[PDB]
């Protein structure tokens, strides 16, 4: 007592524990209520995770004040103190547990089984105590209370199925989802349930952690469950239940790995962004620690809000810099919001519906995308017809003897000095949700390769992709392309066929799979272009590397009045106004074209024969008009086989962006169109 | 009653589906299964399948039954054993043991079989379960899945030797040399503290005798994950498979196997001082069934696993290593050698969506055939590998040609040049983190093996890199003296290498020399050096056309556009068959042709050093192969000397000069 | 209940056995 | 910073067979004694 003192604080949480109950039943604002239709999924198995959300919370709350009734803060106590509230929550569910209407099959899941058999055993120990204390003969509230006094029964962690999470309340709805940097979450915020904007920079496999590990024991034929909290645990050796600790003759009991309890874990690690990071600072890192369902939602380059409860970890540096108590500190995950939503996870729901129905009634889809890549830029609009042609992308086809066509747009960008190239490969690496934005000759040799290391969590040699394999199904733009070495301009190579990046080094024997867009900005040969000398004379790419290209744009800076005069207006306006000068035209914004282009993405349309035809007439056309002119001062590299599947691609690409599943002549003369008008700046 | 705790497994009902199954299964289930009601024939799909294996495996003596997974689906019955086999492999795979003996023994007495009882009795039945659902590829499982049948697919790295595992303990009485022997239990074995013997009951004084205890063969192989589904940004994956008992050494560096076992995972100990376990398991792989053979990939040379074939002989293993060939299938074999068009019909059987590139096909035809290994009774070695060179313009289909001959070729890495090294193309050291070990890991040319190794980018790669290629192409062997290994290891890999010429053009005033910029001794040890040209031809325009647009007509192209091409999965058992069973002999017409045709060679300009003549050698063989001719006339050298000349374009090249007269190539 | 039986080996395996002493009623599970 | 890890066990099966010496079985006879010893038709321990 004068030791381990009492303190007063303001939380009771046995009312707590009675509003989560009430809310947990009695709320619909979301037929009937919200949250036991989502236990009734769970009882039949269609659900393995619960997310309670904060806004339903603090809207349940805002109802019970407007009818009058005192309501005591669910959220507030919710995000000073997390970790408690999972505890809660969870037994509040398991109180309200519908009965499952769908029995156990063979087709559920062992764990599923397991929990079933655990349930009904308990359950029948329960009728066991209290038959024999009947027959035993010395009301029915005192008999059930013995019963459980004299019941091991599995605890209610060992017949949980679910996983509870808890997102945060929105910002428009509103302390747990105001984005916080690396930096900005002290100690104060520890225990609390909080929210880290930043991006992820490496994910480990996701492991089987142990939670409750168990034994069997051959001797009473009890199961002795033993909890982990730490790194490591010691386990068992002699049996602890009681008819072996009433006994002498102890048993010696093994482990069961399947009754065991195991969580699918995962250690992230985020990073400040480059706006959060004060002046002459380095971004800081932060442990994250994903547990559950939740595994998988996290890869290295997401930009993210991550809500999670920080929570302190053992010290794990040096013993002789420890001064008192210190703690590691961490972040279990509960909720993860994705800044670009990936192309992959589209879904065709109402909102995502209504939003392309009123993107396309507007009209004239293509051009409005188009111009709406980097709207501050402006003339460039066939350079940014090509650069959303390569966020669609084509149709990969897979041909039944094993063979892979690409289905990728490469574009290449070779221009004047200031003319804007680098600034449009940021701006597809901001539209594109998977886009790795890298210098040439800077730090990227190991960038457009993979390296070996061991992973710090699981005892791993795990090889971390670096830029063709972070910017894997999304775009790699590489600026300065014309000063690569000559492994990174290989490796190119390879990305750009194949797909693939094969190494045969010391340690390593692998082919990655790089299934990247490649869209390169480079320079003219002596940094200007020379109108006097050759375009192949000028272009300082091999005829392989730009055979690989699908377009290769020519942007010259040639002076004039008019165009100069309407470039300046238009950069002062955005020099005046954050924005870009025409009002006629409202550009899309980014977050709705990544849905429209995710949308598109999902069709994969045909060519029939009377659009192929014609597409093998102009690559006649095409092939012949290059044979005429090999050194004609004009030539580009005579069309080749490439030239007719980049073609192929394009058409496929327009396509795409008209949401059809034909592709049309409309879409090949498109194709022409642009791959024509990608070299008539020389003229 | 009485199911199994923890699993939905009951012995009776499980014994009794599975014995009902193995009574009254016929393949047609399956085919109706697989929706391929139309391939039921009524001769060999109307047998009791399984009595027919179990009969064999009794004349035979084998101990081991191959279960194909999904033939549960296809029986009504054991729709829901399919569920519980995967679920709960122990149980459900011990029902299925004890279930094969019942059933032999069962075959034997209800027919009144002669066969002797005892030895079937004593005998331990295995059962091996392989397709079961292929999903998920490694690294997408839970620890939900832990415990569970899965399948898994992708190459051998390295193979540990073989780990004695303890399964019973002889401990001995220092005072009255009394033994009693231990059984191991789940991995822990009862040391006795007390001697039993009535006598003396001494209290420490049994003590463990190591040697005369009884051990098991255990083996942990390195494996690559090469999934059907790779999620975007991650890089392959390694696991660890453990074989028991029979299985040790069946696989080795190099192979591409699909792999079925338990996906299990045990706790690591932090240090090897206290008894301390990590809370973060470790997954594996407890290996219960391997396939080393593929129905659209060539059988592995016999020729480099004979001591392995015999071996896995000795050890009852029953790993299958080469397809069989039933008589129907070998009918069909020499039904198709008989053909008149044999030769134009396996060349564009190659590879069926690549354009019409003949010769460029045919050459890859005979290099997969390859030529006659000759062992000398007195010491030596020649192998029939074929190398050839790909150097061309670009766009020609160079790297297409290059990555079918990757996924048909049994064994061979895929290689691009400048991401190889010296050290990475052959034996290196590295670190294993499970031991914390050194160890010997096989390079791209060792691992090819038996196989092929594509080299895509020849010329990119450095000439360091290219000087370990030179006893490879020559003499099929690696002699390494580095620090830790110092011997000769085999490299029987033939050489698929493609490149283009210097300015990444065939520049035709440049002679071929220049164009392809090798060295002699490298460009010597290609026993076909093709020129792939990308001439300006309208009608090959035309067609080339068609073809490519062709493919994009239907969403996933069926490919018959020709007049005939064989599947692969009939022209990989044609070719493993002329491989494994035809040894073309050369006849003096044959050395008297070949004699005349390098004289004739042997008359800047590209050389015709001796190697010449023994690519025309193992060429003309290669021919001899492939119409399943054991001895090899004018014709098949004839045809070698037109290939050879054909691939360098000596009809359109100057003899004092080696300029291609662009006019004069034949693309057609 | 007809008046027949499959005819079944005599030998028991360990694991078989081993198996008999994990048996609970189908009450639990399926 | 974190609790104690628990301990617990229930039962599932039948263990090895009850040894008349197990003080397990002796509570559990003692018990038997306790609650079904008769004297002259009274459950004279019980009641007392
Ligand atoms: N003869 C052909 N048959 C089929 N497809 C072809 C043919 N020629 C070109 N193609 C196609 O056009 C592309 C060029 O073929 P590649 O395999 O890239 O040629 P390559 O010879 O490897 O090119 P280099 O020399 O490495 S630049 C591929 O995507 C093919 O599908
Ligand atoms: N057409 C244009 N519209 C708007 N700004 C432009 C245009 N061309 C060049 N600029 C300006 O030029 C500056 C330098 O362009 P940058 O992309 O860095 O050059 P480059 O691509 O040639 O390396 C940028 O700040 C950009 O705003
Ligand atoms: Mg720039
Ligand atoms: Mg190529
Ligand atoms: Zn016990
Ligand atoms: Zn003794």
């Amino acid at each position: 007592s004068a030791a381990l003192p009492s303190i007063q604080l303001p939380v009771d949480y046995n009312n707590l524990f009675n509003e989560i109950t009430d809310f947990l039943v009695t709320f619909k604002q979301d037929k009937g209520p919200k949250y036991m239709a989502m236990l009734q999924k769970v009882a039949n198995r269609e659900l393995n995770s619960v997310i309670i959300d904060l806004d339903d919370i603090l809207q349940y709350q805002n109802e019970k004040f407007l009818q009058g009734t005192q309501a005591d803060d669910l959220v507030s106590a919710i995000q000073q103190n997390a970790n408690h509230f999972t505890e809660l929550f969870c037994r509040a569910i398991d109180n309200n547990m519908p009965l499952p209407t769908k029995e156990i099959d063979y087709k559920d899941d062992v764990l599923d089984v397991i929990l079933n058999q655990r349930r009904l055993r308990n359950e029948r120990m329960l009728s066991d105590r209290t038959n024999e204390i009947r027959s035993e003969n010395l009301m029915n509230d005192a008999l059930r209370e013995v019963v459980e006094d004299e019941t091991e029964l599995f605890p209610p962690n060992l017949t949980r199925r679910y996983f509870l999470y808890f997102k945060p309340l929105s910002q428009n709805c509103a302390i747990s989802s105001k984005p916080l940097s690396v930096r900005q979450i002290k100690g104060d915020f520890l225990g609390q349930l909080i929210t880290v904007r930043g991006i992820i920079t490496r994910v480990s496999d996701v492991k089987p952690a142990v939670e409750v590990i168990a034994y069997t024991c051959d001797q009473c034929g009890y199961e002795v469950f033993q909890e982990v909290n730490s790194r490591t645990f010691t386990p068992l050796s002699e049996c602890t239940s009681e008819e072996c600790s009433q006994n002498q003759t102890k048993g010696q009991l093994f482990m069961s790995t399947r009754a065991s309890k195991f969580s699918a874990f995962q250690e992230c690690k985020i990073q400040e962004l480059s706006q959060q990071v004060p002046v002459g600072h380095i971004p800081r890192s932060l442990n994250i620690h994903v547990n559950g369902t939740l595994v998988r939602s996290l890869s290295p380059g997401d930009i993210v809000d991550v809500t999670g409860i920080f929570l302190p970890a053992p010290y794990t540096g040096f013993k002789a810099l420890k001064a008192g108590l210190l703690t590691e500190t961490y972040l279990e995950a509960q909720f993860v919001r994705q800044h670009k939503k990936k192309f992959a996870s589209f879904s065709l729901t109402s909102d995502v519906e209504e939003r392309v129905m009123e993107l396309i009634t507007s009209g004239d889809v293509y051009n409005r995308l188009a111009k709406s890549i980097a709207p501050e830029i402006y003339g460039n609009l066939d350079v940014k017809k090509a650069l959303l042609l390569l966020l669609v992308g084509g149709v990969d086809k897979r041909v039944g003897d094993g063979m892979k066509i690409r289905g990728d747009i490469n574009v290449c960008l070779m221009g004047d000095p200031g003319v804007a190239k680098s600034q449009l490969l940021k701006a597809i690496c901001k539209i594109s949700p998977r886009g790795v934005y890298t210098t040439g000759k800077g730090s990227s040799g190991v960038g457009l390769t993979a390296a070996v290391m061991k992973d710090p969590v699981t005892d791993e040699m795990i090889l971390e992709g670096g830029a063709l394999v972070l910017a894997d199904n999304g775009i790699c733009c590489i600026d300065e392309f014309d000063k690569m070495d000559e492994s990174d301009r290989t490796a190119i190579h390879e990305v750009m066929e194949q797909q693939t990046i094969s190494i045969s080094k010391a340690g390593i024997n692998t082919t990655l799979n790089a299934r990247t867009s490649i869209l390169a900005a480079a320079n003219p040969l002596y940094g200007r272009y020379n109108p006097r000398l050759s375009p192949l004379d000028n272009i300082n790419l091999p005829a392989a590397l730009l055979s690989r290209f699908d377009i290769l744009f020519l942007m010259l800076d040639i002076p004039s009045r008019d165009d100069d005069e309407k470039l300046a207006e238009h950069v002062t306006y955005v020099h005046m106004h954050n924005k870009q000068p025409d009002l006629d035209f409202t550009p899309v914004e980014p977050s709705k074209m990544r849905e429209y282009i995710a949308y598109a993405k999902t069709k994969r349309p045909v060519m029939s024969e009377a659009v192929n035809d014609y597409v093998v007439q102009a690559y006649i056309r095409l092939r012949q008009d290059s044979k005429r002119e090999m050194d004609s001062k004009f030539s580009f590299g005579q069309a080749t086989p490439r030239t007719l599947l980049g073609i192929i691609r394009l058409s496929q690409a327009l396509a795409k962006l008209r949401l059809a599943d034909m592709v049309d002549i409309d879409d090949v003369e498109e194709a022409l169109r642009l791959v024509r008008v990608s070299k008539e700046s020389l003229y | 009653l009485r199911i199994i705790w923890g699993t939905n497994v009951s012995i009776q009902e499980c014994t009794t589906n599975f014995r009902n199954f193995l009574m009254s299964f016929k393949y047609k289930f399956r085919k109706i299964l697989d929706e391929r009601e139309e391939f039921i024939n009524n001769t060999t799909d109307e047998e009791l399948y399984y009595i027919k294996q179990l009969n064999e495996m009794r004349e035979l003596g084998t101990s081991n039954l191959n279960l194909d997974a999904r033939n549960l689906l296809a029986y009504k019955q054991t729709e829901d054993l399919y569920h519980q086999l995967l679920n709960y492999p122990q149980e459900v795979i011990s029902i299925m043991d004890q279930t094969i003996k019942d059933c032999m023994v069962s075959l034997i007495v209800d027919n009144n079989l002669d066969y002797d009882l005892d030895e079937i009795e004593t005998k331990f039945y295995k059962v091996r379960p392989y397709n079961v659902g292929s999903c998920k590829g490694m690294r997408e499982l839970n620890p939900n899945d832990i415990d569970k049948l899965i399948n898994l697919k992708g190459l051998v790295l390295r193979s540990t030797p073989v780990i004695p595992d303890m399964k019973v303990a002889f401990f001995k009485c220092n005072v009255c040399d009394h033994t009693m022997a231990v059984e191991i239990d789940r991995g822990v074995i009862q040391e006795p503290a007390r001697c039993e013997r009535i006598d003396c009951n001494e209290p420490n004084s049994m003590s463990l005798i190591h040697n005369r205890c009884s051990f098991a063969d255990k083996q942990v192989i390195k494996l690559q994950e090469t999934p059907d589904f790779v999620p975007d940004g991650q890089t392959p994956h390694s696991i660890s498979l453990c074989v028991y008992d029979e299985l040790v050494d069946s696989c080795r560096a190099g192979d591409r196997i699909e792999v079925t076992g338990t996906f299990r995972s045990i706790p690591i100990r932090a240090n090897s001082r206290q008894r301390v376990l990590k809370s973060l398991y470790k997954t594996y792989v407890d290996v219960v069934h391997v396939k080393k053979v593929s129905d659209k990939r060539l059988d592995v040379d016999t020729s480099t696993i004979e001591q392995e074939l015999m071996q896995n002989k000795v050890d009852h293993n029953e790993v299958e290593e080469v397809r069989q060939i039933t008589d129907q299938d070998l009918a069909k074999i020499r039904e198709v050698a008989a053909r008149e068009d044999l030769y134009s019909l396996l060349a564009r059987s190659i590879a069926p969506s690549i354009y019409e590139l003949e010769d460029v096909k045919k050459g890859i035809l005979l290099q997969l055939f390859g030529g006659t290994n000759k062992t000398f009774t007195k010491g030596g070695r020649y192998r029939g590998d074929i190398n050839i060179l790909l150097c061309g313009d670009p766009s020609t289909s160079k790297s297409q040609i290059l990555q079918y001959v990757h996924k048909i070729t049994p064994r061979g890495v895929y290689t691009s040049g400048k991401g190889s090294s010296a050290v990475g193309l052959t034996a290196y050291i590295t670190r294993d983190v499970d031991t914390k070990q050194l160890v010997l890991e096989s390079g791209a040319l060792v691992l090819s093996d038996g196989g092929v190794c594509c080299i895509d980018e020849f010329d990119k790669m450095s000439d360091s890199t290219r000087s370990v290629l030179h006893e490879v192409m020559e003499q099929q062997t690696i002699s390494i003296a580095k620090a830790g290994i110092i011997t000769t290891l085999n490299a029987r890999s033939s050489i698929l290498a493609s490149a283009n010429p210097i300015g990444s053009r065939y520049n035709p005033n440049l002679p071929v020399t220049e164009n392809i910029d090798l060295p002699p001794p490298l460009l010597s040890r290609f026993d076909l050096v093709y020129l792939v040209l990308d001439k300006v031809d309208e009608k090959n325009d035309r067609e080339l056309a068609k073809h490519l647009t062709n493919l994009y007509l239907e969403d996933k192209p069926e490919h018959i556009s020709q007049d005939d091409v064989l599947p692969v999965e009939f022209l990989t058992m044609y070719i493993s068959y002329a491989k494994e069973h035809i040894h073309p002999i050369i006849t003096e017409a044959a050395k008297t042709e070949l004699v005349r045709a390098y004289v004739g060679m042997r008359k800047k300009r590209i050389t015709a050093t001796t190697r010449q003549l023994e690519s025309m050698i193992r060429l003309a063989e290669a021919h001899a192969k492939m119409k399943l001719k054991n001895v090899v006339e004018l014709e098949d050298v004839q045809e070698a000397v037109r290939l050879i000349r054909s691939a360098i374009k000596d009809y359109a090249t100057d003899p004092k000069t080696g300029k291609i007269d662009m006019n004069l190539v034949q693309t057609g | 209940g007809n008046g027949l039986g499959p005819t079944r080996a005599s030998v028991m395996s360990k694991n078989m056995k081993s198996l008999s002493r994990l048996m609970v009623d189908r009450k639990l599970g399926v | 910073s974190f609790d104690r890890p628990e301990i617990y066990s229930a039962p599932v099966l039948q263990g090895e067979s009850p040894n008349d010496d197990d003080n397990t079985e002796i509570i559990k006879s003692f018990k038997n004694f306790i609650l079904e010893f008769r004297l002259d038709s009274q459950f004279i321990y019980r009641d007392q």
